[PDB]
């Protein structure tokens, strides 16, 4: 999955939206590890995240 | 007989199309040329096998230098500007005629004798036909 | 340095300086062309490596003696005629590295392919060009030096076209410095105090190519073929000048953890 962030949804909130179409969503740590996040809140709202399983 | 690999591709790539109707036809049709001559060497060398393993050998000529495309074909028309130059570097096979002296050493080994050692006073053209009639 | 002249000085009575040595320089074929260029570079180097209580007092340069070395090579039966310039280059190269002790240098990553660790590679001083893990074990230049050539024949027997050698001698070119053959053996010769061997000076054009016979190749019984100067240099192994860059760990991607 590729996801477009929008304005102050957290990583804890965005990793719950992956569970709609990923058969049990990715954890908010393992979502941050796959994208190579420097921080848990280190995403700009324009950035595209990727959620593989 | 050799049938080209550029025939079996789908016709939207344009290899059997009319020549240079679109500009992308010519850089594609030169890309299939090195992988065609590698396969055309494989089809010659099976047809050379009665010549390559005959006991009455008479030739310098080994693996092969024939052009892959028939002269009427559209595949010949693409590289018609450098077909004289490509056939002449295909005549590097005469430089590989030392290999023919290693088969005569192998074919003489059926009858228990090795080939002669190479000397310094050979006159290597006239040396070799003596080695050929010996077999 | 020799103990008899060790910077002894009066003004009161006799006082000898402890701690300054001499070095003997055996220069190569290149630097004997230009002695003055190698002199200014070594005098720069010894101040940068001058130790705590020691210094160089006297520098000794060495003088060549051409060691003529008749040796009659017999070639194999099934060599090609075009491989014979490969033979003349080969019998020259294994003759040099035995008589002239040359240090072998090669790259770090070649040593990393080998079994020895990273502690063994960087053991000596910092070498900008190559690494020298084995020394050529150079003989001292306090005394005169024997050169035993009975070990040479298997180094000469090694190469592919060579089946044996027929002769090993010198044609009276040793009398200029009175090189005496030691007690009974024909192979050894002892060069007098200062000199070092130069076996064939200006080697291929002066000696090997001219068919005067310092080295006589015998091929197929008697045909006895020869070669010119430039033909063997193409089949000669050409060395490569290698420089060793410093080892660093490159940066990773900087992450905004702050």
């Amino acid at each position: 999955i590729a996801l477009r962030i929008q304005d102050g949804v957290s990583l804890a909130l965005m990793a719950a939206s992956t569970a709609s179409t990923l058969s049990g969503g990715v954890d908010y740590l393992t979502l941050a590890w796959q994208n190579g996040l420097d921080n848990l809140n280190g995403f700009v709202p324009g950035e595209i995240l990727q959620a593989t399983r | 007989s050799y049938y080209p690999v550029s025939d079996t591709l789908p016709p939207c790539y344009g290899l059997q199309h009319s020549l240079s109707e679109s500009e992308h036809l010519l850089p594609l049709h030169q890309f299939m040329l090195p992988f065609e001559q590698l396969l055309a060497c494989g089809c010659q060398q099976i047809a050379m096998l009665p010549r390559l393993l005959a006991f009455q050998r008479e030739g310098y000529e080994v693996w092969g230098d024939q052009w892959p495309f028939k002269s009427g074909s559209v595949n010949d028309d693409a590289h018609q500007d450098y077909a004289p130059a490509l056939k002449d570097l295909l005549g590097q096979i005469a430089l590989d005629s030392d290999h023919e002296l290693d088969i005569i050493n192998y074919l003489l080994g059926y009858f228990g004798t090795q080939r002669a050692p190479r000397t310094f006073t050979t006159q290597l053209d006239d040396f070799r036909a003596v080695q050929q009639g010996y077999l | 340095e020799p103990e008899k002249q060790r910077y002894t000085y009066w003004y009161a009575k006799e006082f000898t300086l402890r701690g300054n040595y001499w070095l003997y320089l055996e220069p190569t074929r290149w630097t004997q062309g230009n002695i003055a260029a190698a002199t200014r570079q070594l005098t720069e180097f010894l101040t940068k490596n001058r130790n705590i209580g020691e210094s160089v007092s006297n520098i000794i340069w060495l003088q060549p003696v051409d060691l003529p070395l008749l040796l009659d090579v017999e070639l194999d039966d099934d060599v090609g005629a075009q491989d014979v310039p490969g033979i003349f280059a080969a019998v020259y190269s294994t003759a040099e590295q035995y008589l002239m002790p040359g240090a072998q240098r090669y790259r770090t990553e070649v040593l990393q392919n080998a079994g020895m660790s990273n502690d063994q590679i960087f053991e000596g001083p910092l070498l900008e060009h190559g690494w020298i893990p084995e020394l050529p074990a150079a003989r001292d230049y306090t005394q005169r030096l024997t050169l035993n050539l009975s070990r040479l024949v298997n180094s000469l027997l090694e190469i592919e076209g060579i089946k044996h050698v027929n002769r090993l001698r010198l044609d009276d070119s040793f009398d200029k410095t009175a090189i005496e053959p030691v007690k009974g053996d024909t192979w050894s010769w002892s060069i007098k105090e200062g000199y070092y061997p130069r076996l064939w000076g200006e080697d291929p054009l002066n000696q090997l190519a001219q068919q005067n016979g310092p080295l006589r190749v015998i091929a197929k019984g008697g045909i006895s073929v020869s070669v010119s100067k430039e033909q063997i240099q193409a089949s000669l192994p050409s060395q490569s000048l290698i420089q060793n860059e410093p080892v660093i760990l490159a940066y990773g991607q900087h992450r905004d953890v702050g």
